């Protein structure tokens, strides 16, 4: 359900 | 959180979201206690009869957020974990006692309107503060419902300390010197509590001395969700207040 | 970061910083037996 983050931070 | 309402924007400017990486999903609340630190409940990290044994690279913390599930743009920072640390006592084998972990940042957060950090008490806040019948306040994205839903926004509940000899009566498990319980009596007739998801959030009160905002305690554990006749325990910061310095100065801050 | 939290701890920006007052804060203060 979570909106996908910025990959910056994956 | 149980009963609770939508929160106000920049409410709870220090309230964290820990946030795992894969598969993507909130893991618990925390607390912003300054530019490096978080802190937050062990049991959020390790947990063995679960088998949860969480490491910094696993984990993300979100903060200044308002939305559970919306990413925050020009909002929210995202940070890294350095660290964790564990209280070196913590008792996962019985009763949650010293249930209590701090987790450095990679690099420091820059404050703003939504993100900004809580006081920790000190020796004469707590004692003036922490008194049954006085009202703190608690904040967590967790469910609404026991066995339900889930909050689009942040929710916030206001509830009273509870008279330790009832914390004790309301349960089958050992209560420690490093823990009260707090709720509404069936009696009340007013309800709330925290729930899955609010593990490891604040639970804060309003000095009538200073006008500020302390952090008393940190979710810690309960009997379902806003049961009849049981309460949420919490763990008692204050009493923990040495071992967070110590770790804070040898390592950091 | 510790003792008594921070310096500029727990005064919110868009709340005591600004003189404004939350919408429950009353709550707790009345049951601190009325606050300050
Ligand atoms: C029907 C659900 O019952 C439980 O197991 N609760 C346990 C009680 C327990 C406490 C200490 C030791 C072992 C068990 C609990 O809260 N637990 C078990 C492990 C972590 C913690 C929890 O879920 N923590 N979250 C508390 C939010 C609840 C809001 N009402
Ligand atoms: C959690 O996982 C660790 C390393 O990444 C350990 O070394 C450690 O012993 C741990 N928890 C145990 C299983 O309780």
């Amino acid at each position: 359900d979570f909106e996908e983050i910025p990959e910056e931070y994956l | 959180i149980v009963e609770g309402s939508d929160a106000e924007i920049g409410m709870s400017p220090w309230q964290v979201m820990l946030f795992r990486k894969s598969p993507q999903e909130l893991l618990c609340g925390a607390s912003l206690i300054s530019d490096r630190w978080v802190l937050t409940a062990a049991h959020c990290l390790l947990y063995p009869p679960w088998d949860k044994n969480f490491t910094e690279n696993d984990l993300l913390v979100r903060i200044g957020k308002h939305s559970r599930t919306r990413y925050e743009r020009n909002i929210e920072k995202i940070s890294m974990l350095e660290k964790i640390y564990i209280h070196p006592r913590y008792n996962w084998r019985e009763n949650l006692d010293r249930d209590i972990a701090l987790m450095k940042l990679k690099k420091p957060v820059a404050f703003s309107d939504y993100i900004h950090p809580v006081c920790l008490p000190d020796r004469e806040t707590a004692a003036s503060l922490l008194q049954a019948g006085y009202k703190g306040r608690v904040t967590g994205w967790g469910n609404l419902k026991e066995t339900w839903g889930q909050p689009s926004v942040l929710q916030v509940v206001n509830l009273p300390i509870v008279e330790r000899p009832v914390c004790k009566d309301s349960t089958r498990i050992r209560i420690t010197d490093n823990m009260f319980c707090a709720g509404y009596k069936p009696d009340e007739g007013k309800r709330g509590d925290a729930c899955e998801g609010d593990s490891g959030g604040p639970f804060v009160m309003k000095s009538p001395f200073n006008n500020r905002w302390y952090q008393m305690g940190i979710v810690s554990w309960g009997e379902g969700c806003d049961r009849d006749g049981k309460y949420g325990f919490y763990t008692h910061v204050f009493r923990l207040k040495k071992w967070i310095q110590k770790v804070i100065d040898q390592f950091g801050e | 970061t510790f003792g008594s939290g921070e310096a500029d701890c727990g005064l919110r920006p868009l709340f005591e910083k600004k003189s404004l007052e939350d919408k429950t804060e009353r709550e707790l203060l009345e049951s601190y037996i009325d606050g300050r």
